[PDB]
């Protein structure tokens, strides 16, 4: 009868809602893969500004001036497990 | 004769109802537009007063009456009043009847020493004067860390309690640092290394420790364990 | 139950078929939906392990403590009067 034309709005009102989520989804997984691409290149700065203030030569420049001392194998106390 | 009783039993039947329903009626007209002033508070409350619910209810203006009294806006104004409710679910009934039930946020330690955190990580706050009774581990950390830190403390503590260690307090920094503070003030300095297995190290390490603490008469001030295979140890006088 | 309730039903059918196979359609939903779930999600451990490396940065500069860190871990620096433990299998 005409009750699958109620069948058939519903059916449409369906489709409009699920093409709009969807329209709305594929903007977001494109603004995510443009997310972790800008994490990756923040990364591999973050690492080289580690490299720098990580120096040993450095550590132990800035380590001294903290009042302290190399390693001293007579004042170091040994325990077997 | 029979017709003609019957109709009058008819009325009489019809009559019955009819004032029977009037007086009803208005049992109700005179109950259903009363301010209703009857709530129960049904689940366990460990920490809201009767007057908590009391006087967060009545903060938002006249009570109202029934049918013109919203649901989710009383159990939405007891969440921002009272931190500490995990669930609340606020009903109503025919008379005058307010049916509350509560769920609380039960705290396993505290959180930045201000707020609270439960099993689940949950974060909550609680004023001060209800749990200065509860002796509680302190947990310290980031913003959205509660149930990070949670992981750590039940994990290092289940081994320092292993080994009869109190795991009192537990801190640790933005950049993943762990400074633990046992029973008496000894400070474990921890680092974003194998915490686990710098842990580890201690609880087999102390008994040397307290030997050279009480030859010398000294107190564990701190005992730093950033290091492999190694550890220092700070000192300090007793009184 | 003629033509009137026959062509009725086979303009349902394609809207069904173009529900469930078609552009931004049912599987296109999930599909699309499943990739931001799992991007996200990726986002959230590279954020995490971003945020902190720069809490490390934020410290190495203008802090001392992790600083200090690298001062006992990779070059076994210790401070006076600190009594020093090895421990050996």
């Amino acid at each position: 009868p005409l009750c699958l034309f109620i069948c058939i709005i519903l059916t449409a009102v369906t489709v409009v809602t699920t093409a709009h989520h969807t329209r709305l989804l594929t903007a977001q997984r494109e603004q995510l893969v443009l997310e972790r691409d800008a994490l990756d290149i923040e990364w591999r700065n973050l690492i080289l500004e580690e490299n720098a203030l990580g120096d040993h030569s450095r550590v132990e420049r800035i380590a001294t001036e903290k009042l302290q001392m190399q390693h001293v194998d007579p004042s170091q106390e040994n325990i077997v497990v | 004769g029979t017709r003609l009783a019957g109709i009058l039993f008819l009325l009489t039947v019809l009559t019955t109802v009819l004032v029977s329903g009037w007086v009803v009626l208005g049992w109700m007209e005179d109950a259903q537009r009363l301010p209703l002033s009857k709530l129960v508070l049904t689940g366990e409350r460990h920490y809201t007063r009767n007057d908590d619910i009391r006087q967060s209810i009545l903060a938002l203006g006249e009570p109202g009456t029934f049918m013109t009294q919203d649901v989710n806006i009383i159990q939405t104004q007891i969440e921002q009043r009272l931190p500490w409710i995990k669930q609340v679910s606020v009903r109503k009934q025919w008379p005058d009847e307010l049916k509350i039930h509560l769920v609380e946020y039960v705290p396993i330690a505290r959180w930045n020493d201000q707020h609270m955190v439960d099993a689940e990580g949950n974060t909550f706050s609680v004023p001060p004067e209800r749990t200065s009774k509860q002796v509680l581990p302190m947990l310290y950390g980031p913003e959205g860390s509660a149930n990070e830190v949670l992981q750590g403390y039940r994990e290092m503590g289940q081994m320092l309690a292993k080994d009869r260690f109190t795991l009192k307090e537990a801190a640790m920094t933005a950049r993943r640092s762990w400074q633990l503070t046992l029973n008496n003030d000894i400070k474990l300095n921890l680092g974003r290394g194998d915490t686990m297995k710098r842990l580890a190290r201690f609880v087999e390490l102390y008994p040397v420790l307290q030997q050279q603490a009480q030859t010398d008469g000294k107190r564990i001030s701190y005992v730093d364990l950033r290091y492999d295979s190694g550890a220092a140890v700070g000192w300090a006088p007793l009184p | 139950m003629g033509k009137l309730t026959l062509l009725l039903l086979a303009i349902l059918v394609w809207l069904q078929y173009s529900l469930w196979f078609g552009k931004n359609g049912i599987h296109d939903y999930t599909r699309v939906n499943d990739d931001v779930a799992a991007q996200q999600a990726t986002n959230a451990k590279l954020k995490a392990r971003n945020d902190q490396l720069f809490a490390e940065i934020d410290d190495l500069n203008g802090g001392q403590e992790a600083l200090e860190e690298r001062a006992r871990n990779e070059l076994s620096m210790t401070r006076p009067g600190e009594t020093f433990y090895r421990l050996v299998p």
